[PDB]
RNA sequence: CGGAAGGGAUAACCGCUGAAAGCAUCUAAGCGGGAAGCCCGCCCCAAGAUGAGGCCUCCCACGGCGUCAAGCCGGUAAGGAC
RNA sequence: GGGGAGGUUUGGCACCUCGAUGUCGGCUCGUCGCAUCCUGGGGCUGAAGAAGGUCCCAAGGGUUGGGCUGUUCGCCCAUUAA
RNA sequence: CCGAGCGCGGGAACAACCGAGACCGCCAGCUAAGGCCCCCAAGUCUGGGCUAAGUGGUAAAGGAUGUGGCGCCGCGAAGACA
């Protein structure tokens, strides 16, 4: 993952948080660290 | 008959606030006055529209994200000579500029169209050169 | 940030320390301080500085023998040190002690209209194989159809002489009040015996 | 809000406490009043931005009060090995994985205080600028570095394979 | 010898107090860090910056037509030039 | 297996130009673009560290010398943070 | 439709998109298209809905706890969401 147009909530422990304008998908493991870009 | 043409009238001066005001909207009014469109005997090729001393332009209001968004640009004939400045920095350093830029573009382009720009003095104060009359407006 | 005026002389390499040092010398000498300049009636903080005395009939009129302290003008007239508020009297040389580094401004000598190689610097080329026609020549300038113009300031042949420069970070290891001299790391722009101001350097302040 | 000292100003509710005062200015929107003895706050309407402001702000000042009512509970647990935290005079001279001693200085409005070298204590009299300095030191020497070693609030370290996982 | 050192605002991103949505959040209110990059700090030009600015001084009336209105003409003062 | 973008390659069209629009590369001179080779920074890592793999921001300045081929291409040699 | 209407007004500028067939004059009036804060002529008219990106001010499959409104099905004062 990490930066891609298709951001998922994958392992349910991840959230969509529209921070600083654009979408990220935060969790515990920074391996799930998507982003709407 | 034959339409009447004004004699050499005496230019009337005027004073305007600024602060709390909207940039465009403000100038919007300024211009129509730099010319005789407010006066009943407006004439195209003459220049008889009131002089306009504007005070504390350092505190003009601007909507949206202009403050951070709006970007003015200047181009020196030089390669990569494009220089663009944000409305944010225009206030800090010599802000009386913003109001002027805003108006200049809102006046004719011809010779007198700059001649009327001269009729406008703007100060980041208030305070002006208390030359004469200068009836404050709203 | 202080300063002193000066005229150029000397250049050698004096075996100071044990190593060799290219020694540019300058006569700061009796260089007057005649008038300051304060914020409201000026807009900064500067001082006017004269030089070498020979001035009688050929000068006259306002002098600034007026000013408020006469002293007559030099002959090499006066210049201006910003951010410098002295003590009063005409300042000599010892303003700078040996062991400090400094900035220095002065006119460069004149090489006039030169050939682009010896100007900015291009290349030329075809001394043989090609043609003899374009030896010391710029070759090309702009692009074909668009822009279709000649770039603003795209380096071109012309003048490269009667100018002026300020050099930074030179090092003075001597100064003789006894005849008013200043012995620095040799790098001195301009010819031997002309206009040159010294000011304090800049590094981290 | 018992022995407090709130103060309604236009959009800047100033409040004194047993330690010092704090000004906490917020948007005039909604209504900022000291009534009966305890402080209240109420949205102008059911408008998204407004609702948000109402909650956010009401709690902001709610802490602002309890901030001068001493809200300091913030201290860093430095774990690892050769990591000593000293406090000479005013400055704190801790010595982490860095090749040099770490030198911090208690600024205006808050105080640190280092009991023993294994754990720094910080009496913070400003809940906002407080966690900022907690994070200052935590991010001065970040912990957990694969296996361990660093500066922990107390946040249970997540591991990752040590002398392995690098082919 | 020059790059600099330092200042200011920031990206990506890293953070603090904190809601709406009793928990959570690096944010929608607010504050911090954070780039050879942006503005400056440096060198040079440069007031035809038609807006021709500022400073230090220096010289000065009626001499003949314009009485009242701006010119115009001949030598001079600081001087400038050949 | 779907959707887009870019206008460098390779083409489909035949509107400026058949009373003229001199087609390859190299010398010289560049300038801009960023989907960045290098140099900053950061997030991820099947990342101990070392070094690497990948993505995101970032053109400031830099992008070397020769063998061969007319050859841009490319292969090679000696190197380079590149 | 132009060409033959490079005559006219819109279309920022444009033979043929929209309006509309110029005998000639006029310092007269309705109006088309298009328009009315200012260029440039006329409402910063009236009234009420939406949006926070400068979207407006030129892009899709596709992606989302963006904001407004609407519909469905449990849970809940027997006491729920958290």
């Amino acid at each position: 993952m990490k930066v891609r147009a298709s951001v998922k909530r994958i392992c349910d422990k991840c959230k969509v948080i529209r921070r600083h304008g654009r979408v990220y998908v935060i969790c515990e493991n920074p391996k799930h660290k998507q982003r709407q870009g | 008959m034959k339409t009447y043409v004004p004699k050499q009238v005496e230019p009337r001066w005027v004073l305007i606030d600024a602060e709390g005001k909207t940039l465009g909207r403000l100038a919007t009014k300024i211009a129509t006055l730099l010319r005789g469109k407010h006066r009943p005997d407006w004439t195209p090729n003459v220049a008889m529209g009131d002089f306009v001393v504007v005070v504390n332009a350092d505190k003009i209001r601007v909507t949206g994200k202009k403050l951070e968004q709006k970007i003015y640009t200047r181009y020196s004939g030089y390669p990569g000579g494009l220089k663009k400045i944000p409305l944010e920095k225009m206030l800090a350093t010599h802000p009386e500029r913003v109001l002027e830029h805003a108006v200049k573009g809102m006046l004719p382009k011809g010779p007198l169209g700059r001649r009327l720009f001269k009729r406008l003095k703007v100060y980041a104060g208030p305070d002006h050169p208390h030359q004469a009359q200068r009836p404050e407006k709203l | 940030m202080k300063g002193i005026l000066g005229v150029k002389v000397g250049m050698t390499r004096i075996f100071r320390d044990d190593r060799a040092v290219p020694v540019t010398v300058i006569l700061a000498g009796p260089c007057p301080v005649v008038q300051r300049r304060t914020p409201e009636k000026d807009g900064y903080t500067a001082v006017q500085l004269g030089f070498l005395p020979q001035n009688p009939k050929r000068v006259n009129r306002p002098l600034k023998g007026h000013f408020a302290k006469a002293g007559v003008e030099p002959v090499r007239i006066l210049r201006e040190i910003r951010d410098f508020n002295p003590e009063g009297d005409t300042v000599t040389v010892e303003i700078f002690k040996p062991g400090e580094r400094v900035d220095v401004t002065g006119t460069s000598k004149g090489r006039g209209f030169a050939g682009v190689m010896k100007r900015w610097n291009f290349a030329g080329g075809p001394d043989s194989h090609g043609a003899h026609k374009i030896h010391r020549h710029p070759g090309s300038i702009g692009n074909r159809k668009t822009p279709g113009r000649v770039y603003k300031g795209k380096k071109m042949a012309g003048h490269y002489g009667a100018e002026r420069v300020t050099v930074m970070n030179l090092e003075v290891v001597d100064v003789i009040p006894e005849e008013n001299l200043l012995l620095v790391k040799g790098a001195v722009p301009g010819p031997n015996g002309g206009l040159v101001i010294v000011r304090e350097t800049k590094k981290a302040a | 809000p018992k022995g407090v000292s709130v103060e309604v100003a236009p959009g800047r509710v100033k409040v004194k406490g047993p330690k010092g005062e704090l000004e906490v200015p917020v948007s005039p929107e909604m209504r900022v009043v000291v009534e009966e003895g305890v402080v209240r706050v109420e949205r102008p309407s059911d408008e998204r931005r407004h609702k948000s402001l109402h909650g956010l702000t009401r709690t902001l000042i709610a802490n602002a009060v309890k901030g001068v009512s001493e809200g300091y509970s913030k201290e860093l647990l430095i774990k690892g090995i050769g990591y000593r935290a000293r406090l000479v005079g005013r400055a704190l001279e801790l010595t982490v994985g860095f090749s040099h001693p770490v030198v911090v200085e208690p600024p205006e409005g808050i105080t640190f205080e280092v009991p023993e070298p294994t754990r720094v204590r910080v009496s913070g009299i400003d809940k906002q600028k407080v966690g900022q300095v907690a994070a200052n030191i935590r991010a001065i020497r970040k912990p957990s570095a694969y296996h361990e070693k660093g500066i922990y609030y107390a946040g249970e370290p997540v591991r990752l394979k040590p002398g392995k996982a690098g082919a």
